[PDB]
């Protein structure tokens, strides 16, 4: 018998930068710099 | 996988004015930014490396700027022998990419000197007869060439040949070749260009009747 | 007999990692042209103190 | 004096394979990176690969990255690109670029700094992926009328129907430069190219002197050297 | 035959590290209100080299 061992993977991930690589590839990221707006003052 | 985009395709500028290129790209680079010109017939040259830093040996005149997405080369002193296409690249993706690519042209609105071309006798006997007409020394490039044959319009067989800005009295030259069989060639008579420049006022038109020189 | 040799890709897995974080130091100085003044001849008070 | 030279290329049919060599001469004393860079004639420049010190690169462009395979010889100082199962799109002017690094990076001298620049470029081989080695039919163009203009008259040299690029021409075996215009190949609707070249010189030598032109084809190997006379009337 | 099974508790500690710094992440942090101008409309001299 065989048991292996393994994660999950995305079939599109998107890009982080990290302090070794600049664009590295994960499974999935959220945006921390609002750039967007409503265009409106509540 | 960091795609390049530089703007605009070609531009038009004097010789002695400055001509300020772009190389918008996505996603941020700024260690590694690399400016060429690459002259028709010749390799690529470099000119600036990482963003501002020029190369060896090369003129105080082209200057390098950007950050990050936003990149610029302007070209102090133009000189017409700056008639090449100029590149940038890219760091880093583990794979480097280049840009479109941007032409720059130099430019008094010189007139086309039409001349015609009767099919000589050996490619008469091949049996495809091409008319030749040029259109030697002119300026600016943009010149629309109209095949009349009897005097009708001839459209879907005649091929523009527009030859690279010369390097010297920095005018174009322009070739249209008309290629008709050896039985379509015989049945008309007379064949003109219609050649209209920008600098032109009146149509000038060069022809020759099929059998006489 | 005895010899050594060196694995270039364990090697290069490390130079990568300090190649991109050594980009990641020294890029994009920022470029400041008109600032404050640092440096003063006589005493000036509030306005001086706080610059 | 850092310059490369490019070997090999040529015409070949899709699916096959061909391996550029690129001798690295001159100051490099290749412990630096090396790379591919290719370029169709009527398109932009486009990275392929690169190399570093012995087996760090490894680093090929999306386009070929399960064709193009890149290798090193260092004792003979000669770079390598394997190019297999070429597809029509890669007809190109295959480039052998030098590499260089920042100097705060490439912390070991042989492997790979993963921020280079390509600073000394090589001479370029063709590569052309197609299916028809024609020779061209070269036609003289006499000038008409009388005396083209009246003052000066025109001349020309027509390389009809061939396959592939390039041709080389020249006038009177390179004696006569000066008005010379050669113009660009294009594609007709057969599939072969089409080039002319035309020269103007003034009407006083229009007898007096022979004019020949020297148009080469070294892929079909066709030299033909076309007289050129004015329409007799 | 083949099979495929996940792992519950490898996979929810994960989880939980990575909700735990994103929590720490987002915040609401700070509150501001009335600051100073950074935006001016003409020249003011020493002190909007301040500002
Ligand atoms: C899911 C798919 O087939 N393709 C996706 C596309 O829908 C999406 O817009 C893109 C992100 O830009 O990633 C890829
Ligand atoms: C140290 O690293 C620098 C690059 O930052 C390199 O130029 C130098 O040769 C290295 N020296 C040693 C002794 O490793």
């Amino acid at each position: 018998a065989t048991l292996c061992l393994g994660h999950h993977a995305v079939p599109n991930g998107t890009l982080v930068k990290t302090i070794t690589d600049d664009q590295i590839e994960v499974t999935n990221a959220t945006e921390l710099v609002q750039s967007s707006s409503t265009g409106k003052i509540c | 996988e960091i795609v390049m985009t530089q703007s605009p395709v070609t531009l038009s500028v004097s010789p002695g004015e400055t001509a300020t290129l772009s190389c918008r790209a996505s996603q941020s680079v700024r260690s590694n930014l690399a400016w060429y010109q690459q002259k028709p017939g010749q390799a690529p040259r470099l000119l600036i490396y990482g963003a501002s830093t020029r190369a060896t040996d090369i003129p105080a005149r082209f200057s390098g700027s950007g950050s990050g997405t936003e990149f610029t080369l302007s070209i102090s002193s133009l000189q017409s022998d700056d008639f090449a296409v100029y590149y940038c690249q890219q760091y880093n993706h583990w794979l480097r990419t280049f840009g479109q690519g941007t032409k720059l042209e130099i430019k008094t609105v010189a007139a086309p000197s039409v001349f015609i071309f009767p099919p000589s006798d050996e490619q008469l006997k091949s049996g495809t007869a091409s008319v030749v007409c040029l259109l030697n020394n002119f300026y600016p490039r943009e010149a629309k060439v109209q095949w009349k044959v009897d005097n009708a319009l001839q459209s879907g067989n005649s091929q523009e040949s527009v030859t690279e800005q010369d390097s010297k009295d920095s005018t174009y030259s322009l070739s249209s070749t008309l290629t008709l069989s050896k039985a379509d060639y015989e049945k008309h008579k007379v064949y003109a260009c219609e050649v209209t420049h920008q600098g032109l006022s009146s149509p000038v038109t060069k022809s020759f009747n099929r059998g006489e020189c | 007999g005895t010899g050594q040799a060196a694995d270039l890709k364990s090697t290069q897995a490390a130079i990568d990692q300090i190649n991109g974080k050594l980009n990641r130091v020294i890029e994009k100085t920022n470029e400041k042209f008109h600032q404050i003044e640092k440096e003063f001849s006589e005493v000036e008070g509030r306005i001086q103190d706080l610059e | 004096e850092v310059q490369l030279l490019e070997s090999g290329g040529g015409l070949v049919q899709p699916g096959e394979s061909l391996r550029v060599s690129c001798a690295a001469s001159g100051f490099t004393f290749r412990d630096s990176a090396l790379s591919w860079v290719r370029q169709a004639p009527g398109k932009g420049l486009e990275w392929v690969s690169a190399i570093s010190g012995n087996g760090g690169a490894t680093y090929y462009a999306d386009t070929v990255k399960g064709r193009f395979t890149i290798s090193r010889d260092n004792s003979q100082t000669t770079l390598y690109l394997q190019m297999n199962s070429l597809r029509a799109d890669d007809t190109a002017t295959y480039y052998c670029a030098k590499d260089e690094s920042p100097p705060i990076y490439n912390l070991m001298p042989g492997y790979y700094s993963t921020y280079y620049y390509m600073d000394v470029w090589g001479k370029g081989t063709t590569v052309t992926v197609s299916s028809s080695t024609k020779g061209p039919s070269v036609f003289p163009l006499a000038p008409s009328s009388k005396s083209t203009s009246g003052g000066t008259a025109a001349l020309g040299c027509l390389v009809k129907d061939y396959f592939p690029e390039p041709v080389t021409v020249s006038w009177n075996s390179g004696a006569l430069t000066s008005g010379v215009h050669t113009f660009p190949a294009v594609l007709q609707s057969s599939g072969l190219y089409s080039l002319s070249s035309v020269v103007t010189v003034p009407s006083s030598s229009l007898g007096t002197q022979t004019y020949i032109c020297n148009v080469n084809h070294k892929p079909s190997n066709t030299k033909v050297d076309k007289k050129v006379e004015p329409k007799s009337c």
